[PDB]
Order: C-alpha cells, then structure tokens, then sequence
C-alpha cells in the first residue's frame, strides 16, 4: 500500500541560510546574461595548481583511467578556459558562464583534503548587441568588475579591488579582491599568451572563495530614511601620480566625510606624469537638517585630508 | 615581438579601481519580502497559498466571518462600499470562508492568504486606505490552541530571529474564541526596554485564536468533529518595524530612493 | 504550552505553478534593473478608463474619502506615470518600474467585476552608465520591448 | 506649433518589428533544475538538504553502509581511490551516514543530498566517470515500505507528470533489506510502449529499500526502536530521459547551443 510518514516533531522545511542565498545569487549571475556551467572536478597534473595563490599540495588518483583527469582542481579556471575554448572553436563567440563548485588542497599525507567553495566565471564576446541600430558593447574588464560588483550588491558584501599580478593573466589588467581585509579572489584579462594558445579573443575571468563570502554574516537590511529636503552635490578636480588608485581618493575623501557624505563617483580621468581626476560628492542628511555650514567645514577638511595623502587641486 | 607583443603589454595597462559598468539589479519590495518569507515558512509545513479577490460580497467579507447584519463592523463609514452587498475587502478571510465551503466539511485545511485590504480612513503617517495582509487558517481533527501558539512562535522567529519569544494576552474577535493577541520579544533591546517596543519589550505583531464554531458550521464543517486556528499580520506593520520606516504611505509612492534600498539578501546574522 | 499539528492526511507544499512562474518572472525583471513597484488600486473617476482598449464600465466607491482614489483602476499605468513624475520631480531622473497587479472592469450592477491581472512598467533615463568610459546607453523603445521579449523568452511564449 | 511638434512626430515613426535590444538571459543547468525541483519536493515535507564531502573515508562511503571490507563493491578497480582508505566517493550515501551518526540515536531524520560523485569507468555517450546522484533517508519509528512507496509516488509525479505511476521490481544492495528497484510509467506513450521506455511502458528511475538494521546500528540508532528507508536516483539519467539527451558528457562540456536551451519555466502543460 502507497502510504506517506507522518512526523510527530514538526519542522518547518527551509533551505539553509547559505543554501538561500547561493539559489538567489545563481538567480542574480543568470539575470545577467551568463550560464551556469558544470566542469569536471578532475584535471590533468600538468595543470592542477594553475591559478592556485597559496602553495599548496595537490591530489592525485592512484588509477587515473585519463590522464585529463588524473589530479583535483585547485581552481575553475581551466577547465572554463577549456570550455571557452571549444565553444570559440564551435564558431559559438559569445561565451558567459559561471560556476559555484569545489577546489581541492592537500591537508597531507593520509589526511581529507580541504574542499573549498569557488565561484568563478568567463566572459568573451559581446555583452549587449543589436546590430540594426550599430549597437555593439564588447565585453571588457569594467563589465568583468560589474559582474563581481553585482554579486557583492546582491549579497550585501563590500568588495574592494587593488592592482595586481597573477599567472594566466594580463598583468595591467589583472585585480585582486578583498573581503574584510581577507584576499579571496581575483578577476582579469587573460595573458594574451594564453588566450592566443586557446585561440581565444579578449576574454575575462573571476575566481573567488565563496566559503570565505558566505563566513560574513550580513544580517537585515539597514533602511535609512527619506530625506524630505535636498542634499549638495559638489564636483572637485583632483591631479595625482598618474600612478595612483583612485581608490585612494575615493578612502580618504570617505574617512573624512562623516555622517553626511552619502556618495561618491569618478566620473573622468586623463592623462606626462599625473592624472586628473574628476569626482562628485554627494552630501545628505536624511536624519537631521542638513546646513550649508556643517557641508562647507567638511567639504574643506576632506581637501586639506587629500592635500596631506599628497593631492593637487 | 617579445619587444613589440611586450609594450603593447604596457600601453593596455589601467587602473582596476575604477568604476565597474553596473549590471543594476531591480528591488523587490520590501511588503513582497516578507510575504515571501511567510509562504516559504508554511510551504515547508505543508499548507497551501491562496488568493482570492479584492472585491468581494459582503456575506464572505462580514456574513460568513460572524458578523450578522446588525454589526458595528459593517458600517458604511469604514469600508468602501460599492454596493449595499459589495465592497473592498477588509480582511483576506473571505478568501479562507470561500475555501472552506469549497471543501465540503473535510479536512485538513491548511492555507495563507496575503493580498491587498481596503479600508475608509484617511491616509497619513500611520495609517493607509490600502494596506496588505497575510491570514491562515488550519482546520483538522484534534487541533488545539497549543498547536496555534507553536504556529506562532515559528511566525515570530521567521520573522524577526531564532531567538524571539512570544506573549499572548486575552482578546475578542467576532469569529475566534478564545482569541489573543500576539507579542514577539523586542528583538533590539534583549527585553531591558527601547522605543521600539515602547520600553515594555514585547512588541503586538498578531491577532489570532480558535475558529469559532459558527464559523466552522456556516462553511459546513462540523464543530462537534473539526476544530480550528486561525491568525492575521501585516506586513506594513511588520516592515516598518524592522526595518524603522516612517511612513507607510512610502510603500505605495515608489519613490525609487525608498525601493532601491531593497536589493540585497539578509541572514540570521549571528 | 508550546506544540504543532501533525497532519494525517500528508501534503507536500509547494507553490502553485501559476504562483512559482511569478516568483521567476519577477526574479529576471528585477535581474534586468527593474524595481518591484505597489500602486494603489483606487485611481480619478478621470483616469479609470485611460489606457484601457475594451471600452467596460469602470467601479466607483459610494463614498470615497478622496477624489485621487475614487474608482479602480483598469490599467495600471496611470499610477506608474504619477510614480515617474514624482521620481522625476526630486531628482530621480532613472526609474525602472514594474507590478504585477489587479484591474477591474464592470460586469454591471449588482455583480463583482472582473478582476484581472496585469503586468506592466515604465522606463525612463539611461539603462547603462559608465560615466568615466563615456558609456551611456539611453533607454528607447527597443531596450523597452527587450524587457518585453525578456518576459516572453523566461516563460516561453511567443509573442 | 501644431505644424511643427506635429511633424516632429512624424520623423519619429519607427518599425516596431525591429529586433529588441535583448537582455539576455544566462541559463540554470538541466542537472541543478533537477535537484532543485526535488529539493522543493521535499522542503514541502519538512525535510533538510545535506552538503558533505566529495572526497571522503572508505568507512563512510563504504564500511558504515554495510560493505566490509571484503566486499567487491570496494575494488580499486572500479573506484578512484587517493590512498588505500581515502578514495573520490562514489555515491552521497556517506554525508547521510556521517548524518544519521552526529543525531546520536534520536529522529527524525528527514534528509537529501545531493551531489556530484565519482566512478572509475571510461567516458562514453552513456557514462561519465563523474555525474550526479541525490539520495534521502528517513529514520523514524514506525516506518513502513508503504512510505517508501508514498514518497517514491510523489517522487515520479514531481519528476515526470501528476498522472504517473510507480511499478517496484524486487530487487538487492546490501545496505537496505527489503530492497526494490523503482519504475516510473512512461511520460511519451500512455502505457502503449516507446523508443523512449523500450516499448515496456515502464522506465527505471530510482533504487530504494528498507534500511538494513547494520546500517542503523553501526550509526548508534536502534533497530528495535527505529525503522528506516532510503532511495537514490541519478539526475544525468532523469534529464536525459525528460528531455531526449544523446550523450551524458553534454552536461560537463558546457557547449553554449547545450546549456542555452533551458533559460525557460515549465509547467505541468495539459
Ligand atoms: O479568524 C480569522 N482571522 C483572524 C483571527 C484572529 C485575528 C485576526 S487579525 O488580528 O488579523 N484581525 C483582523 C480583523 N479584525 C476585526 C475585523 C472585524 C471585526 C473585529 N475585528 C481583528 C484583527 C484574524 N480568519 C478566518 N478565516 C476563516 C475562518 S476564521
Ligand atoms: O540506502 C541508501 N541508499 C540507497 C538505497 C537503495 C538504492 C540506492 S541506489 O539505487 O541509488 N543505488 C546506489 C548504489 N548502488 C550500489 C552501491 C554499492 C553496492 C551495491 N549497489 C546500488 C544502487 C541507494 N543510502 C543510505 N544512506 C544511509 C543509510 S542507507
Ligand atoms: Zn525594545
Ligand atoms: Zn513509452
């Protein structure tokens, strides 16, 4: 007879907090236009601490039926190469994709090895296209950062990005992220070496520690109020080592801005020897009344801290 | 080559600090979110979720809820009315008295019902024409008060943490009985006392009680064998003291600046 | 004391198939930048009828507390724009809305009306900005029929 | 004015036939649909979902579900070991043992996981040294194979249709005792017969049975007290079956033209 248990201690069935936001954060990289891939975990030896940032040992199988997949993965990352590679070679372009899966790190002899959480991505080709009208946006770094950007804003997380140089990647192109002063990821143009063995055009690539992202307990969301009045806005101009990043300025500017800086935006560069830099503050107060005083004493502070961290203009 | 492949290398460098090209994400807003929250609460228990209609006959709205033609409630001078028979709904029970009648007296029930309620008042800061509720609504076999305060206790933690506690306090509405009113503990101020809570620490965030058997025999159950719980909250309510809006008519003016605060995933915290 | 029913008769719950395709529609709206708007259902006696394309008797309240909210509602356009104006008014020269809302429409006197859900939106500003790369992609009617097709794609209809 | 903003409006007619500019969206892979559909199946029941270990200890994949270590299921041969006790896992079996053990004897359990496994076996159009299973397991106290057999009913209409059936074939694994293999009435051809079922009309989906009274003790539950009953089905398998695949290494390849045709919803049709 069909018949179906019934429990006498009632729970409420519910996905995890991680399992929640990891089915939300899928939602929010396929809103965007990028697949979900699944690669296989195996890789050749060759290859197995490609893109690895810690030195740490690899595991091997004692019978590999392949020696494709003789070693586990410390990274996504080749085998989503590999993936863009054949889609490319398939005269398939227009390549997005994404995966959440688990890397692999010897704990040593004997010893289960730690499997990490990733989540790493692709990208080469167009990102938004409508011949007709002449509308063309190439995928490039800034779309790659958008991608990473818009995973932190889902995730109510505060991502933060420093030049760097890594492995397959173009070394002028290339950023390390961090999280709570934790480094957990990267995101780059590949080495034009490396894209050009895998005949591939430009093309972009994001790795990251989603059990470090998933450690931040975000909690509920902090509503701040509707201002019923107006905020300031000011533009200053700025000139810098050309040399210096912006998130410099964008630091100081925001340590010096108190209660009532509310945003800020580079909205243009140039560049021998200096750049100029253009950024908009926004000043509000949606708490008290907010005074063209209290804008102007900290306005002037916020250059005079700019002027001390070695700033121009 | 490795001079000329190698200081094209350089003229590509860039600042990686700059603004990324946004891929901008919509809101859900913020009275979706905590229904949400609530139906995937009770579809891991087993109920349904129902709709039903916002204009609505005045024997499901009033009738069938246990007020007889007589009663206060029923005043044409707090519900928009369309006719003398038909009118905005007040509540989303008249959904769950059309479901019940439907089930020809057996059970389980076992529904939710949010949606938009309407009622004639004038708008301002705390008080809104339009507003939403969630109600449910159990009827079995053996089904006890117990089993409504453990109900409620799961409401509470789903919505404002693991640790809140409830308090129920003696009430009445017309079609419970015995009816309560429910408290959550403060989840700000532990229990010491705060302005959210009013410093008493307990914050009434739900009525509630046991369906009351004229209820139950007009939609055709029978009281003799089938009890019943039932329950209403609202979420205005519920959203702006979580989250300390001050208004509630911000939840139906989209202002882009109140919606888009909306956007990111929240936890247990810690 | 504290306890939960045991239900004999075993149900899975699940949401309805109507109701999971609208929990995934709204996910790939708000996915591609639109806000989840709620407008009042009670518009103008004025305003009942814009927007509307079969010509339908419009419900009126026998006693309104405002002018501003006197009859439903047969589109849901007309608060949308309100909404717009409003944003646009304090400065918020972007706005990205959608709802999944009810309109009404008479089925003359003495009977409910039909209700019927609609989904709409409205578009206005840029839809992608990059400021300092001169990236600026101003939204026009093919960026509003991409939302559209975007619907259609997700539910796998062709319209 | 009325000339001139007039015949503004006429330079500004266009073809609304055009292409849109698309806003493209990524697609969820055939094999997670799979799993969250079934994870939804049994939220809905009160259950949880469990993660555990990809590689894992050949007690757990192996000694705890009652293969001693004798036993031919634990040939080097046909599993990737990594040392003599350390090997890729071969099924999600472990993660509800090393569960079953951390609740020390008490129920219920109410478990599924699911997750990629691993088999040392060469590649083809019909085997993938790594693909998918989920499993689940129940430990409660009178559990009966007539709950088996509700739970696998659900299964088959959640995967393949409301109107399916389920057909249990006797069947042996040495970590369940009575032990069934489980057939899901075929989808395409009523009950006439079909490429797609072999024209038997019945298609294999899930094994199943009581599990073994070993099993529980080894876990430090107790047989005399507590029954039980598990089951696991292969989400490469289901999604070739429902949707005609050809070659289960589509899944692992991540050809665009493969993983593009399910950006879309799909319902229970007609
Ligand atoms: O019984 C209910 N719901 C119910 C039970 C108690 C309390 C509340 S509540 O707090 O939201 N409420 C809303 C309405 N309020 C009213 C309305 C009219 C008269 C008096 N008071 C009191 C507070 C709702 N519905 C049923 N449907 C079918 C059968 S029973
Ligand atoms: O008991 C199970 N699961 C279970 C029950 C029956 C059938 C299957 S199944 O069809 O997927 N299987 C997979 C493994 N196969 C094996 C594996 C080794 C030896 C023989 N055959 C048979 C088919 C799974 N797990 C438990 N965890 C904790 C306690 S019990
Ligand atoms: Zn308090
Ligand atoms: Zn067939």
């Amino acid at each position: 007879p069909s018949s179906l248990p019934v429990f006498g201690e009632v729970t409420s069935g519910e996905l995890t907090d991680r399992q929640h936001k990891t089915r939300t954060l899928k939602e929010t990289l396929e809103g965007a236009g990028l697949n979900q891939a699944i690669t296989y975990s195996l890789v050749s030896k060759d290859h197995a601490k490609d893109f690895a940032l810690q030195e740490r040992p690899t595991i091997s199988l004692l019978m590999p039926m392949s020696e494709a997949h003789a070693t586990l993965r410390q990274s996504l990352l080749p085998h989503l190469i590999e993936a863009t590679a054949y889609n490319v070679a398939r005269k398939n372009k227009d390549v997005r994709l994404y995966e959440i899966g688990r890397v692999f790190f010897g704990n040593g002899e004997g010893e289960l090895p730690d499997e990490v959480e990733y989540l790493s991505g692709i990208l080469t080709g167009e990102y938004v296209v409508n011949a007709w009208q002449g509308k063309k946006e190439e995928i490039d770094f800034f779309i790659a950062k958008g991608v990473v950007d818009r995973v932190a804003e889902k995730l109510n997380l505060e991502f933060s990005y420093k030049a760097g140089k890594i492995e397959g990647l173009h070394p002028g192109r290339t950023a390390i992220v961090s999280l709570e002063g934790q480094d957990i990821g990267f995101i780059g143009e590949l080495h034009p070496q490396v894209a050009a063995d895998n005949d591939l055009k430009r093309t972009y690539v994001f790795e990251l520690n989603y059990d470090a992202m998933m450690q931040v307990a975000v909690g509920y969301i902090n509503y701040e109020q509707i201002p019923k009045f107006p905020g300031v806005t000011r533009d200053i101009a700025l000139e810098v080592n050309h040399d210096v990043p912006s998130s410099e300025l964008k630091q100081i500017i925001h340590n010096n801005g108190e209660d009532i800086l509310q945003s800020t935006l580079v909205f243009d560069v140039y560049e021998k020897g200096k750049k100029s830099v253009a950024i908009r503050l926004n000043y509000l107060d949606t708490e008290d009344t907010l005074t063209d005083e209290r804008v102007s004493k900290i306005h002037d502070k916020i250059l005079e801290a700019l002027q001390a961290e070695g700033a121009t203009i | 080559l490795m001079e000329k492949l190698n200081q094209q290398l350089a003229e590509e460098t860039i600042d990686v600090t700059l603004p990324s090209r946004q891929i901008s994400i919509g809101s859900k807003h913020p009275l979706t979110r905590t229904v949400e929250e609530i139906e995937d609460l009770f579809l891991g228990l087993g109920y349904e979720i129902v709709d039903g209609y916002e204009v609505e006959q005045d024997y499901y709205n009033f009738e069938a809820l246990n007020l007889p033609k007589s009663h206060p409630a029923r005043d044409m001078q707090d519900s928009f009315y369309i006719t003398d028979e038909i009118l905005m709904r007040t509540h989303t029970s008249p959904v769950q008295a059309r479901t019940m009648e439907k089930r020809n007296g057996q059970g389980p029930v076992k529904i939710i019902c949010p949606g938009k309620v309407y009622r004639r008042d004038s708008d301002d800061a705390t008080h809104s024409h339009q507003f939403t509720q969630i109600e449910g609504l159990v009827v079995d076999k053996n089904i006890k008060m117990s089993d409504l305060k453990g109900t409620l206790e799961l409401v509470a933690k789903k919505l404002f943490g693991a640790d809140r506690e409830i308090r129920l306090r003696p009430s009445y509405f017309p079609f419970t009985e015995p009816s309560v009113e429910v408290d959550v503990s403060c989840f700000k101020c532990k229990g010491k006392g705060c302005n959210v809570c009013k410093h008493t620490g307990w914050i009434e965030i739900l009525g509630a009680g046991m369906v009351h058997p004229n209820v139950l025999e007009m939609a055709g159950f029978d009281s003799n064998e089938y009890s019943g719980f039932a329950f209403g909250m609202g979420p205005d309510r519920i959203a702006m003291l979580k989250y300390g809006i001050e208004d509630i008519r911000y939840f139906y003016t989209n202002d882009v600046r109140f919606l888009e605060q909306f956007k990111a995933v929240e936890d247990r915290g810690e």
